[PDB]
RNA sequence: UAAGCCCAAUUAGUGAUUGCCCAUUAUUCCUUUGGUAAGGGCGGAAACAAAUGGAGAAAGUGUAGCCCUUCCGAUGUAGAUGUGGCCUGGAGGUUAGGACGAAGCUUAUGGCGUGAGCCUAAGAUGGACCGGCCUCUAGUGCAGAUCUUGGUUGGCGUA
RNA sequence: UGCAAGGCCGGAAAGAAAAGAAUUAGAGGCACCAAGUGGGCCUUCUUCGGUAAGCGGAGCAGGCGAUGCGGAAUGAACCGC
RNA sequence: UGAAAUGAGCGGAGUAUUUGAGCUGCGCACGGCGCGCCGCACGCACUGGUUUCUUCUCCGUGAUGCUCCAUGUUGGCGAUGGAAAUGGGGUGCCCCCACCCGUCUUGAAACACGGACCAAGGAGUCAAACAGACGCGCAAGGGAGGAGAUAUGGUUGCCAGUACUUCUCUCGUACUGAAAGGGAGAUGCAAAAUGCAUCUGUGGUGUGCACACGUCAAAUCCGUUUGAUUUGCCCAACACC
């Protein structure tokens, strides 16, 4: 819960957190529910026949 | 043929300079900057030793012994004064020149001779005021020689 | 005035209390007193010459090392 | 609340000061106190350790062992080399059943006047452990001896005599006395002089 | 002026500094990129079995989970009434206090050693955060038998002396996917020291399928610690 | 009974969610005592002197489900002959 | 003369640890005695009985022995006493004696004043 | 010193680390030495065995100075043997003549080497202490 | 229309998975104390009079602990041990006090110590001896033994 | 030249692989010298005598005794700690 | 309250890189169906490609501080007084706690025993034998004791002390047997019912401090230090001969 320490410890902690920022990005999450869920009825399609 | 390390260890616990009083233990040792029954402290126990101590007026006087004459007590130790006005590094200079482990405590004690010695004239100049207005029954006086 | 006859209660809780010790060594205390007297014998004889061939293997050393 | 069930076993008995009252002791104690903490040499820790010990575990030592360990370790050592100092954190006694030996530099807290007589009288020389911590500050090339423990008459005593196996001394001040039953076959029984352990 | 001696020491402190600057920086390069190949396997771990779930299951198949490997055991009763076979298992658990909790691995001699301590445990199967969470904020490490907060990957480097850890995500994925230095890491860390869960427990004295807390509750034990780290 | 905190129930203050708008406001006890004593303004307000004292204290958190604060009063503990007496709850420190 | 500045003094208890039952007998003396009675309810550790003293009560080493003036008290019995306190002055404070006689101790607060060496006894008057 | 003992540590004690239960009683297990066969068995079994019965002959009015026999062994020869004639003697020379019952000593022993050849004037000899002696270029002479 | 019994929840088919209250327990913070404790510093860095930044820094078991940092434990009958731990009468040393008041005695008389206790203050008490430190020593510490001796005492202005 | 035994000289050593393939708040051993105890009692399970008993007698283990604290109004031993 | 602010947070720069989501390249894994075609939810390698959107990233201050203490703002009170504070002490009262002490006892608040008050007094001592731990002296030797000598054949006393001596006595250095009586080194050569020779020497073996040549692993401020370890000698010990 500290910045400080989650830094020292976690040198890669502040790509972590821009990453989990864009995931939590409406238009970013609105997005990729429509992809994929796209992506995946066709594949299941594409197997079953 | 006899040490300080072993002097040390013989008066360490029973000397007629340590005063264990109430818990504290002090020094009575002349030769002592500080008062404290340490090894560092206790000058007269120390091959070399060099101690602050008052002077007429102003003056600053610092004793040294220097472990040249230690086996003649009447010469262990040496009294050099310091003019009034002297700066309490020239005095903490002529005790590192013979102990530069005292150096910090000689400029403290220094500068107490000197802070002591005014407060001494103006202690002294408000009771010479408060004297001169009151009339005593007696005034004793020690007859010259 | 009957009291109590016998009990086994505390006795394990004390004997762990410093541990049951494991056992010795198989190394250690291995004395062949009262074995096989025939074979003990025998032993003997070659202990004896080894302890003279032991003798003379460091007296060998020693002389070796003057050597270099 | 922690389970912490023979914790106090698990701690052992190690004292940091002396009961000696000799002030000299002392003066070594603060030599090697501080070679032992300011130097990486496990002699000076060793030496340190035996100087806080009693005079019960100081045992002392014989000239005529220094002169036999010490022949065993010239031999096997390059003629280059020179010998070890030998120290001994204890006593260093004279014996009588050994008129000759080799000129050794001998280190130890005290030596008997014989004692010290032999070594001086065959060339060698009895050093005294701040002599040896100016010389050798660091215990290089030494010889770190002990005294025997094991002959004394208290470790001969120590144990029950009237067990099987044991060979420990009765307390007693009549040496006829307690010699009878439990000590012979023929009275009552015998305590057995063998037990395999 | 100053000292000789006074001067040389001067001289090696002043390489000293600079030097202690080279390694910190040094290691948090090394931190920055394990780290990143770290994270970059477990989200690719998590869509690899996500794609062969969908494809087994488009086909009327079943995926066999992989068994767990790793538990985190968490002692949930006090030190009372113990008895002497519990007390010992407890005590090669290093689970000697209430709320102390530890890693161990999900194999067969450690399973039957947990069976037998149940009703004093309360163990599962630990995800990612729950690492993370116990190592970065309840980590201690045992640095010359103390008990050591890590604070910096400096300590890590230094306790475990291994090129595989030497920051706070070795410890991670060492813990986390069972590697070949999982007790290595765990070892040299101290037992794990809990707050109580907050929200309460449901019934110490019951098994967790009976309506209480002292069982095995697969994977949520993670909402349990959440509640305690 | 642990005297170190209080227990105040306010007017229409009747669940927890009330109770936490209430967190860090200054609460007082008035009393009077047989003596006038000093007070704040003793020389600048010689109309505040009387017999009539205050004690001062803060909501801390609620208790309970029902509206009830944990007070903790300046350093000592409030008497426990104001049990059952009126205690006010001011409107400051101001979140608003 | 001003002491040096420590921190905060705690002082863990101020009441004292009296004896038990000591109020109910004049024979029974007010100081504290160890309750080794077997059904003792306050060796027992009951909860309305009175404590016992152990380590857990020790005061903070570094505020420990100072007096509320903020020196600590040495004992001094003549004037020469006051000259190992003319460095530490700042930290002790001289107690005379109590057998110590008017006569000498008019001699004390004189040379105490201008060696500005604090008396935790001295009279009133001076020093304002 | 009476200030170092148990009792100025267990004033306040009020039983002296005796017990509340045991007490400290008059005489619980006899005076003395008694019940060494019977209640006492044990200890005097294990730490005093051989303590009970009858052995070997009877001496009436023994004399230990018809029996005093005092023993030295080679090896030890040089107490009696002043530190310049030792340091003279040697094999086939003139040797320090050492009178053992004027050192305090009847029986020459010989156990060990000897260390300085010597002529020992001793009452009584072994066989390996005189065979050892001639060897090493000294030699026994009897006396009374 | 339980404040009873069985079951079931946690603000309720709304949108997720901690209602609340009580420990000498858990976590954490402050302080003490002791370690089978873990480490650093200790060759005074340099400079610096008063009138108008300071002080200390001991090579150390134990003290008012040489100083600082760090970690862990702390209850306990019978019992063991340790304590530069407290107290009393004498002795060998040392250093002090007293007719401007010694011991003793009194206390809403404060301070110090975790404590045994020490110290100060006041006496509208006393009237002549006695304190601290190191060592030595012993008829050396009381709440109670149907304890010993002396005095007092409610019952009681009662039978 | 085989077997047995005491050695000597070499070799190899995942220092113990992989199969769920241990864990440890794991310094092991060795002495010495001593104290209080040597009336116990209560419980979950096993268990003997007795109609039974707040009865007498045992086994493994915990507890009280020796210990309070928080809970079961109250309770040496229950429950939590 | 900045008396060393190590900060994604302070200070300097720069307007970018990268890390996730989209979309995709080849190969391999994976999944239908069979001994190579289809698929691939988008796994692994190229730390692949694009930049559509989502993020800020890059440097920096040793202690030439061994230790402790000492540096804000706004009001109220306090301008030397039978005063303003803070702590302590006293007495009462509220709300909670709270069985009578000592003692035997498995269990005492007990309807178990001793307990009206106070003062003074009151209980592990002295001697001897032995042992073990610790202190001290000397050490194959240690030590008396009794007694004498003279400083002292002197001094009220200090001085019943201190100083000095012992061909003795005692406890050890040797032990065994009921006794008569015997009485313990190593090595070499050899096998004599007392064998010869030499004597600078652990009786041998296994395990074992330090030390000495090295050799590894880790950390280094590059001087080293801290762990392990081969060999040699192994001290003290332990175990087999
Ligand atoms: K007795
Ligand atoms: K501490
Ligand atoms: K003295
Ligand atoms: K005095
Ligand atoms: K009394
Ligand atoms: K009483
Ligand atoms: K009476
Ligand atoms: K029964
Ligand atoms: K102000
Ligand atoms: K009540
Ligand atoms: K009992
Ligand atoms: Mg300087
Ligand atoms: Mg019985
Ligand atoms: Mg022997
Ligand atoms: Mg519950
Ligand atoms: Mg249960
Ligand atoms: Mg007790
Ligand atoms: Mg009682
Ligand atoms: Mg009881
Ligand atoms: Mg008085
Ligand atoms: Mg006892
Ligand atoms: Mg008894
Ligand atoms: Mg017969
Ligand atoms: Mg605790
Ligand atoms: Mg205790
Ligand atoms: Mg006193
Ligand atoms: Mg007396
Ligand atoms: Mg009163
Ligand atoms: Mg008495
Ligand atoms: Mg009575
Ligand atoms: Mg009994
Ligand atoms: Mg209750
Ligand atoms: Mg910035
Ligand atoms: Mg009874
Ligand atoms: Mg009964
Ligand atoms: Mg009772
Ligand atoms: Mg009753
Ligand atoms: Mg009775
Ligand atoms: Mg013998
Ligand atoms: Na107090
Ligand atoms: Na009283
Ligand atoms: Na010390
Ligand atoms: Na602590
Ligand atoms: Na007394
Ligand atoms: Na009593
Ligand atoms: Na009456
Ligand atoms: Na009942
Ligand atoms: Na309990
Ligand atoms: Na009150
Ligand atoms: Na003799």
């Amino acid at each position: 819960k500290n910045r400080r320490l989650r830094l020292r410890l976690n040198p890669y902690v502040k790509r972590e957190t821009a990453a989990a920022k864009g995931m939590r990005n409406v238009a970013n999450r609105d997005a990729r529910r429509k992809a994929k869920l796209a992506r995946v009825t066709k594949a299941k399609k594409a197997a079953t026949k | 043929s006899h040490s300080v390390d072993l002097q040390w260890v013989l008066v360490r616990q029973n000397s007629r300079f340590l005063q264990k009083r109430g818990g504290i233990r002090m020094s009575n040792d002349p030769f002592n900057n500080n008062g404290n029954w340490t090894k560092r402290h206790c000058g007269f126990l120390n091959e070399k030793a060099a101690v602050v101590k008052p002077a007429k007026g102003g003056a600053i006087c610092v004793t040294v012994k220097d472990g040249s004459s230690n086996n003649k007590p009447r010469q262990t130790y040496k009294k050099t004064v310091h003019a009034a006005g002297v700066r309490a590094s020239d005095v903490s200079r002529a005790v590192a020149a013979v102990r530069p482990d005292l150096a910090d405590v000689s400029f403290r004690r220094a500068r107490r001779m000197a802070c002591i010695a005014s407060r001494t004239a103006k202690v002294a100049a408000a009771r010479k005021a408060r004297s001169e207005k009151i009339k005593f029954s007696r005034k004793s006086a020690r007859a010259k020689r | 005035a009957k009291s109590k006859n016998h009990t086994n209660h505390n006795q394990s809780s004390k004997n762990h209390r410093n541990g049951i010790k494991g056992p010795v060594p198989l190394h250690l205390h291995n004395s062949k007193r009262g074995s096989w007297l025939p074979a003990l014998v025998n032993a003997r004889r070659v202990r004896k010459h080894n302890q003279k061939a032991a003798l003379k293997k460091r007296r060998e050393r020693i002389a070796a090392f003057a050597a270099k | 609340g922690v389970d912490l069930t023979g914790i106090s076993k698990k701690s052992r008995v190690i004292r940091h000061h002396t009961y000696s009252t000799n002030p000299y002791i002392k003066l070594l104690i603060k030599l090697y106190k501080f070679l032992a903490k300011r130097t990486s040499s496990g002699f000076n820790k060793v030496v340190y350790q035996r100087l806080i010990k009693s005079r019960s575990n100081r045992a002392p030592i014989s000239l005529s062992r220094i002169a036999v360990v010490m022949k065993r370790k010239a031999v096997f050592t390059a003629k280059s080399k020179a010998a070890p100092i030998a120290v001994v954190v204890g006593d260093v006694l004279d014996d009588v059943r050994m008129a000759r030996i080799p000129a050794m530099r001998v280190c130890a807290l005290r030596f008997s006047k014989s004692a010290r007589q032999s070594i001086v009288a065959a060339g060698g020389e009895c050093l005294t452990f701040d002599q040896l911590a100016m010389i050798a500050p660091t215990g290089k090339n030494t010889y770190l001896l002990r005294g025997r423990k094991s002959g004394r008459e208290s470790v001969r005593h120590f144990g029950a005599s009237g067990v099987p196996g044991s060979h420990s001394k009765p307390y007693a001040t009549n040496r006829g006395k307690e010699t009878k039953r439990g000590r012979r076959t023929g009275r009552s029984y015998k305590r057995k002089a063998f037990r395999h352990v | 002026k100053r000292a000789a001696f006074k001067q040389q020491q001067t001289e090696s402190f002043k390489k000293a500094v600079v030097a202690r600057k080279a390694a910190k920086a040094a290691l948090k390069k090394t931190a920055y990129l394990r780290a990143r190949k770290y994270s970059r396997e477990y989200r690719g771990a998590e869509k690899k079995l996500v794609t062969l779930r969908r494809q087994a299951a488009s086909h009327g198949n079943y995926y066999l989970e992989a068994k767990p490997k790793v538990a985190v055991v968490t002692r949930i009763r006090g030190i009372a009434k113990v008895n002497p076979k519990q007390r010992k298992i407890l005590q090669l658990l290093r689970l000697r206090q209430i709320f102390n909790t530890v890693f161990v691995k999900m194999n067969k001699p450690m399973e039957n050693m947990l069976r037998a301590v149940e009703p004093y445990i309360a163990y599962g199967y630990p995800s990612l955060a729950t690492v993370r969470a116990m190592v970065y904020k309840r980590g201690y490490l045992k640095i010359n038998g103390q008990r050591v907060k890590i604070t910096d990957n400096q300590m890590i480097k230094d306790k475990y002396n291994n090129v595989d850890i030497v920051c706070a995500e070795d410890m991670v994925n060492q813990i986390y996917t069972c590697g070949k230095h999982f007790r290595t890491v765990t070892h040299g860390m101290w037992p794990f020291k809990l707050a109580p869960p907050a929200g309460g427990m449901r019934q110490k004295r019951r098994h967790f399928v009976e309506g209480g807390d002292y069982g095995n509750r697969d994977t949520l034990i993670n909402r349990f610690l959440a509640r305690m780290i | 009974q642990t005297k170190q905190t209080a227990l105040v129930r306010v007017e229409n203050v009747n669940t927890r969610e009330d109770a936490t708008w209430y967190v860090g406001k200054r609460v007082c006890y008035v009393y009077h005592g047989k003596k006038v004593k000093r007070c704040v303004r003793w020389s600048k307000a010689p109309a505040r002197r009387s017999t009539t004292r205050a004690l001062w204290g803060r909501v801390t958190r609620p208790h309970g489900n029902a509206g009830m604060m944990r007070v903790k009063f300046n350093g000592a503990s409030v008497p426990a002959s104001a049990i059952g007496r009126r205690i006010r709850v001011y409107l400051y420190p101001s979140q608003i | 003369v001003k002491p040096t500045v420590s921190k905060a003094i705690v002082k863990k208890r101020t009441k004292r640890f009296t004896r038990h039952r000591y109020e109910l007998f004049p024979q029974l003396s007010s100081s504290w005695r160890k309750p080794r009675g077997e059904d003792s309810p306050v060796r027992r550790r009951y909860k309305g009985q009175k404590a016992m003293p152990n380590k857990g009560y020790g005061s903070d080493r570094a505020t420990k022995y100072i007096t509320p003036s903020g020196f600590r008290n040495f004992p001094i019995n003549n004037v020469e006493d006051l000259y190992m306190l003319v460095m530490q002055n700042r930290k002790y404070a001289g107690v005379i004696s109590h057998t110590v006689g008017a006569r000498k101790r008019k001699a004390i607060v004189r040379k105490a004043m201008e060696l500005d060496v604090r008396l935790a006894n001295g009279n009133a008057k001076l020093r304002k | 010193p009476t200030r170092f003992k148990k009792c100025r540590h267990q004033r306040g004690s009020t039983f002296c680390g005796y017990g509340r239960v045991g007490k400290h009683r008059k005489h619980e297990s006899g005076r003395g030495n008694a019940g060494g066969m019977h209640h006492h068995r044990i200890n005097f079994d294990k730490y005093h065995p051989g303590y009970f019965g009858k052995l070997g002959m009877d001496h009436y009015h023994r004399k230990k100075n018809p029996m005093w026999k005092p023993t030295i062994n080679l090896n030890n020869l040089s107490r009696l043997i002043a530190a310049e004639e030792a340091a003279k003697a040697a094999k086939g020379g003139t040797l320090p003549v050492v009178d053992l019952q004027s050192s305090g000593y009847a029986k020459l022993l010989g156990n060990g080497h000897i260390q300085v050849p010597c002529i020992v004037k001793a009452r009584y000899v072994s066989k390996l202490a005189d065979k050892k002696i001639r060897k090493a270029g000294g030699a026994v002479v009897l006396q009374a």
